[PDB]
């Protein structure tokens, strides 16, 4: 979130993409971002992501199982803090990857393919842990330092 | 002139700015924040980083920064009321000062005390090597709390 | 990269504190750390950390509900990846705060006190999200570099 | 020279020393405590009287004290380590300075910060009338919390 | 008292808040204040002052136990002299703190916070003895005069 | 208290007399005095003070009833906080008067002699309330100023 540079602009691109995916304003402060996650994202937000092609069906139930998701939709419930956190983590890496690569298609393919530095794991499977997300972020930063390698 | 820094470091590399932002800069550029008096450096840390005197880190070092009075200084424009509540304003001005690399020092006003000036120090500027630094130890007769 | 912001002596102290908290070797790679979290930490661990005052019952319940924790111990089950990563969040922030503050007592008090930056929340209460954990990391790094305006 | 006082009063009478004591005086005498910088005055008040920034009184006034550089200054005897934990000695040293009325100002070391000097101001000294004072208001862009 | 704390703001503000807390007239002399304490304050003052939030129920029980207080109200007895003195000590220190700090919120918080001068005890906790009440008085006066070294 | 003129005599004489009446050291800090009061003074000290003539039997009964006092001695109990506080007020005012007047005998009768501004009450009877003790202290200071009544 504030681990961003890329000659000042790149962060604006990240916030702009982040503002498309989860409706998070670019001028929102960090704590306001954290309260939006703890407040809980709308359950319908996740369905729209797949319709627009941002999330696989399977990465989506990595965030929340489907039957519970439909129960939240029907019972008009927001996603819980843990489900909202996992959704933000996916959107955050997606917005970051879109910023470095510059295109949604190329960024998503990079996030979904296995990588030799993760011993066959894809960047998305590294997002299951705090350390793993850091490794994906640094790899993206190293890619940015070489202008989309 | 005499400047003062309070940090965990006895140098002026300021490489932590490559990762973390501040009120006068966005991350990705080395920078050192300094004051014009030892209490000026201390008050800024305790208030802005919310450190009680009992929790003051044993790793903090008070650094005396000696620069010749001919050191190059940039100048801020006259800021208007409400300036301290605009991160866009203060981050941009410090970013432009660090990136332009026209001067070693940028005097900036304090957001918590009137008639108080703090300083941005750019390690990338060639005049950064003209500083003489030394640590002033915290002693039993000169320490917080 | 945490190692470059914390220098050689600050990062070493950080990894030494994390080695005491989670038995993660000092020289273990970041990928190995991620592997250890996905493999799961012993539920027995979370109990011993509460015994030693490293965690309070409230912080422990934040990592895992008490009823779930007691079942893990009675069925001899490792903590899940989500429970292990939330445990890693607390140990990660505790180890870095101990490296920045230099004393365990000073670090735990600062981590347990309300912050105006977090609208009255303590840094420990910010560990409910990955983005909140990042906010605490940054504040700790600002203390080390002296970025208080 | 420029000195700074933080108190509830926009004057230099210091009449509260007739009732209450301090680190550098025993009650029964008027005296004014001052610092060389606004953060110097603020840090001493917050730490030694234990006021959190959210509790900083609205009654406090930052008073700028302007004095001619030719003003009379006394001197402390050499202080051995541990002086900051000996109230009887520091109060006696200030009492004798104020009672003797030899000079207007007495520079004293800070018990919190190294390389920081605070000042005692004797209102009963004749040169006290040569002070020019001005309140520097706390603004939204220059206040704690 | 009224010299060190100057008349223009301080002493009138001190006496005005004291008049609101204990119905002690501003122009009443010091001996008349002593007589009002010995005469005994009404037991209904304790309930009203806790309702306002001037003092906590735990502090109200320090002055007079609850079953004794309700017995005083039902029979409409005045408080004893020492019960009145302990009530005066709290109102006296409160009114002075509100005069020095200028805001009731800041004064109460400062009075409810531990102090290293009192070895972790709060100023309100030091009012158990009149010698401790003097210590809080001088610290409040040191704030007004700026006697913090 | 510390407002007595000549630090060489008055405050030092007050502390010296106070260290004779109770066991309070001359260089003991204000909080240490309060800790001694809250700890509770030995009951055998009130008896000894009366035996040596420092306290009338009636002044002693004002501090603690004598049946209670005999109970404390027999059960080897320290005096309570309130009884210790009342004893300290008597010793403090006695030490102050002895410092101002210079002789124990004159201080003893002045403390026992009625006064017209206290409406016939003795200074010792004014010590039942915080304001009353303040008036006695101030009365002694006014006598010291414009020295000699």
């Amino acid at each position: 979130m504030l681990a961003e540079v890329l000659r000042d602009n790149g962060y604006h691109e990240y916030r702009a993409r982040l503002q498309a995916l989860l409706d998070i304003p670019e001028l929102a402060s960090d704590f306001e971002i954290h309260t939006r996650i703890t407040d809980g994202f709308a359950a319908t937000w996740l369905v729209k992501l797949t319709e627009r092609g941002v999330l696989t069906p399977v990465e989506r139930d990595q965030i929340i199982p489907l039957r519970t998701l439909k129960s939240r939709i029907e019972r008009d419930q927001p996603l819980t803090v843990d489900e909202s956190d996992r959704l933000f983590r996916s959107a955050h890496i997606t917005a970051m990857a879109e910023a470095v690569f510059g295109e949604a298609g190329k960024a998503k393919r990079w996030l979904s393919k296995p990588k030799e530095r993760f011993s066959g794991l894809t960047p998305m499977q590294m997002l299951t842990t705090q350390q793993g997300t850091t490794q994906v972020e640094e790899m993206l930063l190293q890619i940015a330092e070489g202008y989309g390698l | 002139m005499i400047l003062w820094r309070i940090s965990a470091y006895a140098d002026l590399s300021g490489t932590g700015g490559l990762r973390v932002s501040g009120a006068w800069h966005q991350a990705g550029r080395p920078v050192v924040y300094a004051a014009t008096s030892p209490p000026g450096a201390m008050l800024e840390v305790l208030v802005h980083l919310e450190i009680d005197p009992e929790d003051f880190p044993t790793t903090m070092r008070l650094l005396r920064i000696e620069l010749p009075d001919t050191v190059s200084q940039a100048q801020l424009p006259a800021l208007q009321p409400g300036w301290s509540a605009q991160p866009e304003l203060t981050r941009t001005l410090g970013n432009r000062f660090l990136d332009d690399c026209s001067a070693l020092l940028l005097p900036v006003p304090s957001a918590i005390m009137p008639s108080t000036t703090n300083y941005l120090f750019n390690p990338r500027h060639p005049q950064a090597q003209s500083a003489k630094i030394q640590v002033e130890d915290f002693t039993p007769d000169s320490r917080l709390f």
